[PDB]
């Protein structure tokens, strides 16, 4: 309803690069192990991170 | 586009000397450069990436340096297993692969070994005739070969082929072939193959006769 | 480990199109891009283009635009390149490559090479002939075949010392080849020596025995 | 190359279902060569390292010469986004932030 | 050889005039090879080391692979005896007592 | 008067070994850097150390 | 660095005594012991003894006790070995060594070797002779000299390709030696080739020129 | 005393094989063992200490293992620069240096090159006469040499000398000399040097005549 639109927007903004050489490797995240108050503060953190990310 | 100029285009060492190669760029390329190696009949293999690092398995002889617009690649002590062609690549834009530089070794002189083979029976039955001359294990590269029939010159239909420098003793080789028709072949009597080289004041001649 | 496997050599008419393939092994192509490279006997290496399997965005050089289409399929870890509008100037060797270079790590993998030929001649089978005379030299001669690839061996691969094989030469749309072997004076005719010739295009295998 | 110091090394994290924030995962690495006498910018060597270097200089041949390694670390936080669930994790000792050979 | 573990390394201290106590100076050192998965007796690896090991396993080629190095030290005290003067000194970070690869 | 006798005794007790191979290297100590109440406690520490040393 | 230097070869009567020396360089002998080793052509290596310069305590094997005295001098970093009661069985090569092996580090340094011979013959000077006949082989022959050491060279060291030098052989208390060189057919007699013989014991230098 | 037994006493490889040697002890020696290498005409060098380690500069091919009473030393891929003699040493008591193991390589067969040289003028003036026979670059080791004067046997006064395996091509050599007085030499007319080897069903004979 709302979070899915945010996911779609995030995916849309991440446009592919146009450089002719690979910048670095890609590795899946699998083996470095560690009124809802969640969905409240987490989205604030996510937007704070996106603020810095988008400037690039 | 960035154009890379590599020097020198040719080289020659004595198996104990130091070697240096330069690869200049046409525009500021930061420090994105790579040095490769390609032996005959094989795909290239990375030797040095970025500007100074070394790929796994590379010995300590090879090294490289430079920055900005000048890059150099040097080998301290040449060995007998370093016959190949070296390229320099840049990556700041669409990739470019330099021009390439060859390499050669040295050794003491030697004389050729000459053999002559006449046509076989099956070929004669077919309708043609071929005479073959092999020159083996000589040095240096330059040599001259001539054919004579019945004591006269003949320079039509000859085919020559050369070989690359050997990896075991660094010696060359050569093959020559002369082709004729059966009727023309059976009209003459004697044939001779002559070789002229640096290590002899007179030609080396090998001859054979048809009747016997 | 990682391994890149390719197709076999191809010969095509002057005006058709070809589709070359390159399949990985022990690796996932989604991790990084795949590059296609071209090599000519004397013009040096060149760059054609690259593809990114994850998204499908491809890049081509400024000279090969409009006559080379690169595509990828991750269901089986394969990449294809379609080459169109051949003009007898594309006879060359093509390579499949993975490149990554960084200040702290690197990765470089190459294929084996696919040979492409463009001509309007017709396929033909070879003809094999033997040659007979404290050392003795013998020879096997292969004449009149097309296209280039052909394999020659001595005594089924059990004799690989003192053997020379000269490169092929073309004249009037036909090739030629010769091989020479030198042995001592106590191993002939006391033993048997034969030359084996295999042509895969026409599926021909021949063995010939040298006799005095 | 130069002496023992810190240098960049980063990767990309990809998932087939969710989206991860941040994408580029940064984890530097220590690299270089440290010799005798010291020509660096990090703190002074310890007593163990100078002892080993003097042993090497006298003429001996050690089976494990000194190496440039990091000596500090920092944690990181990751966020995973997917429909019906947004998750956050924190993992310590991920990013190197200093170098010094031991 | 075996995996990364501690081992003995000692020297002798000699003076032309005074006498030093203790004589035999002990300063251990460790050696071995630490691989993936871990087969050791020291604490578990960190996240940085496992990241580097996976990068190596995937097919990459690092310019500085992990190494067995120490992570703890202890001090020592020496006594110098000579006529008209007996002196004592204390020096920290001399003896290695634990180590694991980073 | 007293300390010199202790030095002589310490030197005398340190007999040379009879092994046929060198045990380890020797290195001089100028590599690493740091009613009298001194001469009161230092002697006690030295005797405590010699207690352990002599048992070998 | 560390370097061990020794004396020269010695010839002694059957019943006298010898004093060999071994001096270090770039090192202090007080750090560790000094070992003396013996080698015979066919019996393999052996151990004689060791010395500790700091204290002066020395150790000898169970077989060499009573006929070998080892001493050291740290004012100039030198060690001496005195060998007594020779019996024509001590002709051998002697070495000066430093050894240290430990679980964590090691050191191993060797000298160059001193040759000791015991005989009752008399010194004599050699006699040099030349030997002259698409290749040519020439020879230089050295006959009738004593003791063994002697040096032979071609063109003062400017010709070291295709040259063989056979070991000396003793019969009737006199030695012999020969050397052979092979060259091509375009470098003789168009050039000059000479063999040089030097005997240090008698202080003789000779040079002989090969002529047809 | 501890006695070390080393096996095998001889070895032979083909430049691509794996080699293993064992050195057993006569009593529990803990893990104090070291392995050396002595090339011809030089002093030994360390390769492995404390039964498992590597000195500085040792490549990865060599390795060693064992404990208690059995120790082994193995090389994976032999090369052409590994011709030497290997020893095993213990240190638990007075040092002992094993027995030693040799090593050899292989290659294709070859035939000898034979040269004969007559006496010189200066030697003839002196009062003697020496005839020399050189055999060069043959394989394998075994050979037979015979002298004949005026078509008769002669087996008095001959001297023979051999050469060690070459480090460049792995081939042997040999020299033979015959000595006579001036009058006896001048009494005869013709001389011949004959060589018998495996690679020829008939002897190789080289002859000369005194009159011309």
């Amino acid at each position: 309803p709302f979070l899915e639109t945010l996911t779609r927007l995030v995916r849309a903004l991440r446009v592919p690069p146009a450089r002719a050489s690979a910048p670095r490797l890609a590795l899946d995240p699998d083996a470095l192990a560690g009124g809802d108050p969640l969905r409240a503060l987490l989205l604030l953190k996510a937007l704070q991170g996106l603020r810095v990310e988008w400037r690039g | 586009s960035i154009v890379m100029t590599q020097t020198p285009k040719f080289l020659l060492v004595s198996a104990g000397d130091r070697v240096t190669i330069t690869c200049k760029a046409s525009q500021s390329v930061s420090n994105d450069v790579a040095w490769y190696q390609q032996k005959p009949g094989q795909s290239p293999k990375l030797l040095i990436y970025y500007a100074s690092n070394r790929y796994t398995g590379v010995p300590d002889r090879f090294t490289g340096s430079g920055y900005g617009t000048d890059f150099t690649f040097t080998i301290s002590t040449v060995q007998a297993e370093d016959l190949a062609v070296y390229f320099c690549q840049q990556d700041y834009s669409s990739l470019t692969f330099g021009a390439g530089t060859k390499l050669e070794l040295k050794r003491a002189d030697a004389a050729p070994t000459v053999s002559i083979f006449p046509p076989s029976s099956e070929q004669l039955t077919s309708g043609g005739a071929s005479v073959v001359c092999f020159l083996n294990n000589f040095y240096p590269k330059d040599i001259n070969v001539k054919w004579k029939i019945d004591g006269s010159e003949r320079q039509n239909g000859v085919l020559n082929s050369w070989t690359d420098q050997d990896s075991k003793d660094s010696t060359y080789s050569m093959s020559s072939t002369l082709t004729l028709t059966k009727d023309e072949y059976e009209r003459h009597n004697s044939y001779t193959c002559e070789a002229t080289h640096k290590t002899s004041t007179s030609p080396i001649v090998k001859s054979f006769n048809r009747n016997e | 480990e990682v391994q890149l496997q390719q197709s076999g050599a191809e010969l095509v008419k002057p005006g058709a199109s070809v589709k070359l393939s390159c399949t990985a092994s022990g690796f996932n192509i989604k991790d990084t891009y795949m590059h296609w490279v071209k090599q000519r006997p004397e013009q040096g290496l060149e760059w054609i283009g690259r593809i990114d399997p994850a998204n499908g965005n491809t890049i081509y050089a400024s000279k090969f635009q409009g006559k080379a289409t690169i595509t990828a399929d991750t269901s089986s870890n394969t990449a294809y390149m379609q080459l169109s509008s051949l003009t007898s100037g594309d006879t060359a060797v093509y390579y499949c490559a993975l490149f990554i270079t960084t200040a702290t790590y690197a990765m470089d993998y190459w294929g084996q090479g696919t040979s492409v030929t463009v001509s309007s001649a017709k396929t033909t089978a070879p003809s094999v002939y033997p040659l007979a005379p404290s050392s003795v030299t013998l020879g096997c001669l292969v004449k009149g075949y097309f296209p280039e690839p052909v394999t020659l061996t001595w005594n089924s691969g059990s004799l690989s010392s003192g053997v020379h094989t000269f490169p092929a030469v073309l004249q009037s749309d036909l090739y030629t080849l010769s091989s020479s072997v030198t042995v001592t004076s106590s191993t002939w005719p006391s033993q048997s020596i034969t030359c084996n010739v295999a042509h895969p295009a026409s599926s021909t295998k021949v063995d010939k025995k040298i006799e005095p | 190359d130069g002496p023992c110091a810190l240098r960049e090394l980063s990767v990309d994290l990809r998932a087939e279902r969710s989206v991860l924030i941040p994408e580029t995962y940064q984890a530097n690495n220590c690299q270089g060569v440290c010799g005798w006498p010291q020509s660096d910018r990090n703190p002074r060597y310890g007593n163990h390292v100078v002892l080993l270097l003097k042993m090497q200089a006298r003429g001996a041949a050690l089976a494990r010469p000194p190496c440039c390694v990091p000596t500090a670390y920092a944690g990181k936080l990751l966020i995973s986004l997917s429909e019906e669930r947004i998750s956050a994790h924190h993992v310590p000792n991920m990013v190197a932030t200093e170098c010094g050979c031991r």
